């Protein structure tokens, strides 16, 4: 009765449990080439990727 | 003496900081592949018949 519903992790698999700052990441993504949600994407909003980081949309790295 | 709208910009520059790609070496494993199980040298029989 529990088939396919009760699974088990492989030996190498693991759950993430650490918590980090993730505050300097939005400022690094912009150095890398992302353009903030505020504007000037430099393309057409259709040739651009919507960047998300943990629910918060940094916004529109060029394609 | 106030601020007025000026001419529209003629272009936009977007700056980002980016590093480059190295050569493809693809060094898959320290001791690589699945090394095969194998024969211990000589071994010898560890059993004899009676008589």
């Amino acid at each position: 009765e529990p088939c396919g519903l009760m699974n088990h992790l492989t030996a190498v698999c693991e759950v993430v449990t650490q918590f980090v700052y993730t505050a300097s990441i939005p400022a690094l993504l912009c150095n890398l080439g992302v353009t903030p949600i505020d504007g000037a994407p430099h393309r057409s909003y259709s040739e651009c990727y919507p960047v998300l980081l943990d629910g918060v949309m940094v916004g529109w790295v060029d394609k | 003496g106030g601020l007025t709208c000026a001419s529209a910009p003629q272009g936009t520059l977007r700056i980002l900081e980016g590093p480059q790609q190295s050569l493809s070496g693809s060094p898959l494993q320290p001791i690589p592949a699945s090394p095969p199980p194998q024969i211990p040298p000589g071994l010898r029989p560890r059993f004899c018949a009676f008589g």
